[PDB]
């Protein structure tokens, strides 16, 4: 009630006061029925305290301390929602309130929050994801592209209807905020009841974006592949379809001379390999989409295969079959060339027995 | 033999077993030679050829080259594919769909002939592919993107595909998981050749709604074809977001479907139908083929906002829900035609806004014809809804159409001698309300409709009285806009129309126990006084506006002040006495 009235009251140090109040009440966020009502009430108060609240620890270190304090509150709220994951309704009310707590915490603290917030976007709970994406919607039209674009696209896949609508609004917001050039134009609105099977729409958006917005590619693909590890098999499959256009852009980044961008492509290929090894059900399908398209870098690809092999080694051999289908002649020329050169390298430092 | 063996070769080339791959490769070679199958990247028979396990891109290349070259194999091959697929592991199922993907194209060849056997085995292949889609819930985006996206390219087949989908949905109707997945899949069908697929889905919906009238039932949810409608409504929701590509040809037909469905059936279908409109308005704000103005776009944006309000939820027979979407993916509000009236004018303001910007469209004329057809034709479930809509949307009307409406009112009152009838009466009266501003300035009918309203009020049914007072309210605005009162009392104008009728009117007044010939103003007021009882404060306030209007009009022909008490005004003044501070003071 005090926070509602905060617009009436006077403060010498309001921001510090609210910060210290969240710090205290968050200790309470842990007879069982009453402690659960205390959790609900505490969280409802925390949602009121967090509403345009910039965080303040007690300059460059201050921004990093602010980020560390954000990470503490945010982790505590995540734990509370994991614990959630008349007794049923109280739990759902605590969950809804917790999501609003994250939302408000993010809405103020954008510079500290956005990176951790993407971790919310991955999270196993669809309802929380959807709400968090509406929070992102507030930040992005107020005043990142790759991480948010993945969380939009992947969530458009979901079995949850509210999640799909929320994701669609997030895609619209990203399109407007980052002026992302799109065919079959996109309209922000509430209550838009999008189908569950929309893969051909998500894919169309993705590759049109992959042509139109190549700078995203590194940022986007790495976050997608991380999301792959989080996902259900259905969401993993969908990730492949929409990833497929993006792969083509990766050449631009190793044509670029920046050692960091060359490293990030290499790390994307390492994570693509990691996924390829782990996600066995998908594995023939992954080979067809991913490794065929990548086959169209290929030194870096083969060194990544070999270094990772150095089931991992078998999968790299079996995946190299797909990779070769690209420009057969160049791939095989590099494999055979490496073999010949390495056989020559044996003579550069001899041993008695091969 | 060629198809069965070719599948067993191709599928086995996939295997984790090395000897199996070599053997399969030799079998493929043998089939190629024996059946002279024309192949790129030529094939050589031999022992001990140690083929890799990952060869999917090779198997696929062979398959589609064959699919171009050796099309007769397709019938046998896709049948055999689905048989092997259903038995196999999930890893093999991904591989299997990848090699299936090219073959689908040939399925049109067999269909051109229209003899049963060829068309039937393609229809069976489609049902098997559908069955496969329902079964493998973790292959689900894969099947839809590659199998259904490829099938989505192929125009000819889509009627067979849709009848297979719809018959699959027909297996249990709405609530059958077979139908539910089929609707979600239907978007994939559209994704390749949107305009034809959606034209056939919407076309089936319209034609099936027409089929309800070919054999009527009292109530739509009971109808012999209800499940067929409900299924297509399900598809239409899913399609409606893809209709962001579609709407420009369709928009009238979609509102025709909304009109019949708007609050009908189980609550999930209502939620669906709300979603259908939301998605259509959003699609009208963004279709890349359209070029609406910032004003028209703003009208649509504000319409989305308006349709998102709780008011519109109650109109669509949604109550007790946070979000229509959640339920979309019985406590019938026993449907109030006033709710459909409200929706229809809002959809009309959407269409009108657009039609200013698109001068080359026929949308409102087509909607007028579609609604007109259903309004006039006898079908107890739909006809009331249609009448309401026809009235709301129309921009012109004829005395022959009014004759049909008042004949429908009369026939509905005959059926009351013998609930549905009452809803038809309410509809006709709402229709008369919307239609009477359209009528020609010198038409007798404006004066006649005042007595239609009086007769309707006499019925004593809550919604009929609401409708009759709406008719009467709008009628008195109409006649005042026509200047008709300026030189005559309302009493003289309406009683003239009674004079030929007088022989009939005497019998009405003597059974009612109100007699306009003896005192017009008190008889009319007698009818209006029941309006003060009405359970709805809105109808009471309407009744008050009607009394105020009449009070003003009776004095208007004298040139008196409106509160001048006299032998004609007094009735209205006494009626107004509990409700007007101006009268009281």
């Amino acid at each position: 009630v005090m926070m509602a009235r905060r617009d009436d009251l006077s403060f010498c140090q309001e921001m510090k006061f609210r910060n210290k109040m969240v710090e205290y009440l968050t200790d309470w966020v842990m007879v069982k029925c009453l402690t659960r009502d205390l959790d609900q009430a505490s969280m409802e108060a925390v949602v009121s305290l967090l509403a345009g609240l910039p965080l303040q620890p007690e300059g460059v270190e201050l921004m990093e301390a602010k980020s560390q304090l954000f990470l503490k509150y945010f982790t505590l709220f995540m734990n509370l929602l994991n614990d959630c994951s008349g007794m049923s309704r109280r739990l759902a009310s605590l969950r809804h309130c917790t999501v609003l707590a994250m939302s408000n915490l993010l809405n103020a603290n954008v510079d500290s929050g956005l990176m951790h917030s993407i971790g919310l976007g991955y999270h196993k709970d669809l309802q929380t994801r959807a709400t968090f994406m509406e929070v992102l919607t507030k930040i992005l039209q107020q005043g990142v592209p790759g991480t948010l674009l993945n969380i939009a696209l992947l969530n458009l896949g979901s079995s949850d209807p509210s999640l799909r609508s929320a994701a669609y609004n997030l895609l619209c917001a990203l399109t407007c905020t980052f002026n992302l050039k799109i065919e079959g134009q996109l309209l922000e609105t509430s209550g838009l009841c999008i189908p569950a099977n929309n893969t051909l729409f998500i894919v169309s958006i993705s590759k049109t974006l992959a042509a139109n917005e190549p700078h995203l590619t590194l940022e986007f693909l790495e976050e997608c592949i991380s999301g792959f590890s989080k996902s259900s098999i259905e969401l993993k499959h969908l990730c492949l379809e929409y990833m497929t256009p993006w792969l083509s852009n990766l050449v631009r980044f190793c044509k670029h001379n920046d050692d960091a961008k060359r490293q990030r492509v290499t790390a994307i290929l390492d994570k693509l390999i990691t996924m390829t090894i782990n996600e066995k059900q998908m594995y023939p399908s992954i080979q067809a989409k991913i490794w065929g398209s990548l086959g169209q870098l290929l030194d870096v690809v083969l060194d990544s295969f070999i270094k990772t092999s150095a089931i991992k080694a078998e999968v790299m051999a079996d995946t190299a079959v797909a990779l070769a289908s690209g420009n057969v002649k160049l791939v095989s020329s590099k494999v055979i060339g490496r073999m010949c050169k390495i056989i020559d390298k044996t003579c550069l430092s001899p041993t008695p027995t091969l | 033999v060629p198809g069965t063996l070719l599948n067993i070769a191709l599928l086995n080339l996939g295997s984790s077993d090395p000897s199996l791959r070599s053997a399969a490769y030799n079998l493929l070679c043998a089939l190629t030679c024996t059946f002279n199958l024309k192949i790129e990247g030529q094939l050589l028979e031999t022992s001990g050829l140690c083929i890799p396990a990952n060869n999917t891109l090779f198997i696929v290349s062979i398959s589609k080259t064959l699919a171009a070259n050796e099309p007769h194999l397709t019938l046998e091959f896709l049948e055999e594919c689905i048989s092997g697929f259903s038995k196999s592991s999930i890893e093999l199922k991904h591989l299997c769909l990848e090699y299936m993907t090219p073959w689908l194209s040939n399925l049109v060849r067999f269909c051109k002939h229209n003899d049963d056997a060829k068309r039937q085995r393609v229809t069976a292949i489609l049902d098997k592919l559908i069955t496969m889609t329902i079964n493998e819930k973790q292959m689900y985006p894969s099947i839809q993107a590659k199998i259904w996206g490829s099938l989505g390219q192929i125009t000819d087949l889509l009627d067979v595909v849709l009848d297979s989908f719809i018959k699959t949905s027909a297996t249990g109707g709405l609530g059958s998981i077979k139908a539910e997945v089929m609707a979600d899949t239907a978007v994939a069908l559209a994704s390749g050749n949107v305009k034809l697929v959606s034209s056939k889905v919407i076309g089936r919906m319209c034609k099936i709604i027409d089929k309800t009238c070919l054999s009527p039932t009292p109530t739509l949810e009971q109808h012999l074809m209800w499940d067929d409608i409900a299924i297509l409504a399900r598809y239409m929701l899913m399609l409606s977001f893809n209709n962001s590509l579609d709407v420009a040809a369709h928009l009238p037909y979609l509102f025709h479907v909304v009109t019949f469905l708007v609050a009908t059936g189980p609550l999930s279908l209502r939620a669906s139908t709300h979603g259908l409109v939301i998605n259509i308005i959003h699609s009208l704000c963004t279709c890349s083929q359209l070029h609406f103005s910032e004003e028209t776009k703003q009208v649509l944006r504000l319409s989305l906002t308006e349709f998102s309000l709780p008011k519109f939820y109650l109109l669509f027979g949604i109550s007790k829900v946070k979000s229509a979407a959640v339920i979309a993916f019985y406590e019938r509000e026993t449907f109030a035609l006033t709710s459909l009236e409200t929706v229809t004018e809002a959809l009309l303001e959407i269409m009108e806004a657009c039609m200013r910007d698109i001068p080359t469209c026929k949308w409102l004329d087509q909607w007028t014809e579609l609604a007109q057809r259903f309004a006039f034709q006898y079908n107890p479930s739909l006809q009331p809804r249609a009448l309401v809509v026809f009235g709301c949307i129309s921009k012109r009307v004829s005395h022959g159409q009014i004759k049909q409406i008042i004949r429908i009112l009369s026939k509905a009152l005959e059926s009351c001698l013998k609930y549905n009838s009452q809803v038809l009466i309410e509809a006709t009266v709402i229709a008369l309300t919307k239609l009477q501003p359209l009528l020609n300035k010198d038409s007798p009918l404006h004066k006649a409709l005042f007595w239609v309203a009086v007769a309707v009020l006499q019925l004593d049914e809550v919604n009929l009285y609401s409708a009759g007072t709406a008719l009467l309210e709008q009628n008195l605005h109409t006649l005042d806009s026509l200047r008709i009162f300026n030189d005559k009392s309302p009493e003289e104008v309406f009683m003239a129309i009674r004079n030929p009728l007088e022989w009939h009117c005497k019998q009405m007044d003597h059974f009612v126990g109100l007699n306009f010939n003896s005192n017009f103003n008190f008889a009319l007021v007698g009818h209006l006084l029941k309006g003060y009882r009405h359970p709805s404060p809105a109808i009471v306030a309407r009744t008050v506006r009607i009394l105020h209007t009449l009070l003003t009009l009776v004095n208007k022909h004298r040139n008196c002040d409106k509160f001048e008490v006299n032998t004609q005004s007094v009735a209205y003044l006494a009626a107004l006495l509990t409700v007007s501070e101006e009268v009281r003071s």
